[PDB]
């Protein structure tokens, strides 16, 4: 409820102008300000080709 | 789409696509383009109840 | 019983949610009020008929009717005072105030 008794409505649809914006891939402070205090290799399998 | 932080797209006939699609209609749908050194200025409804 | 009444009908879709109608609501759809005036120059004509902008009362929608609210729609035609179908009669219409 809004300052009535309008019944107001989300529906995930209205969330496509938060998440579709071109910030979403933007990942470059994320794996690169992660990546001290480095962890050595648990034996990878399908991390490598 | 009103403040910019982030890189855009590469693909530009992406990136107009993905924009333009967002801010046809919004009440926060920014202005024609955004200026460089400004504000994105936030179109006004003519009223609010 | 007393003074008849007189109903005026509107076409509406019938895909228009009735959560509105539930309120205190505009039967032409689009809420077109001076009240709701931002003291622009003609800001009321585009309060009332910009669809490129949305309705004050219910700001996420444009409109609840598209057949009423619009100029030159349906519910336009017959009850505007400009174009008085419903003017040689003296019934009173109800919705030529809106």
């Amino acid at each position: 409820w809004g300052k009535d008794h309008q019944v107001l409505r989300l529906s995930m649809e209205n969330a496509v102008g938060t998440v579709c914006h071109p910030s979403l891939m933007n990942i470059d402070a994320a794996v690169g300000g992660v990546n001290h205090d480095p962890v050595e290799a648990a034996n990878p399998y399908g991390a490598y080709v | 789409y009103l403040g910019r932080g982030a890189p855009p797209l590469l693909d530009n006939a992406a990136a107009v696509y993905l924009r333009n699609a967002v801010v046809a209609g919004n009440r926060l749908g920014p202005a024609q383009p955004l200026p460089v050194f400004g504000c994105a200025q936030v179109p006004r409804r003519a009223g609010m109840d | 019983h007393g003074q008849d009444a007189v109903c005026e009908f509107i076409a509406t879709p019938v895909a228009t949610d009735i959560n509105y109608f539930r309120r205190p609501c505009n039967p032409r759809g689009r809420a077109a009020g001076g009240v709701y005036a931002g003291d622009k120059e003609g800001d009321v004509i585009a309060l009332m008929y910009d669809h490129g902008q949305s309705d004050p009362a219910r700001p996420f929608a444009a409109t609840a009717n598209p057949w009423a609210s619009q100029r030159f729609s349906y519910g336009d035609l017959l009850y505007n005072g400009a174009y008085h179908l419903n003017g040689a009669s003296p019934v009173l219409s109800p919705c030529f105030k809106f």
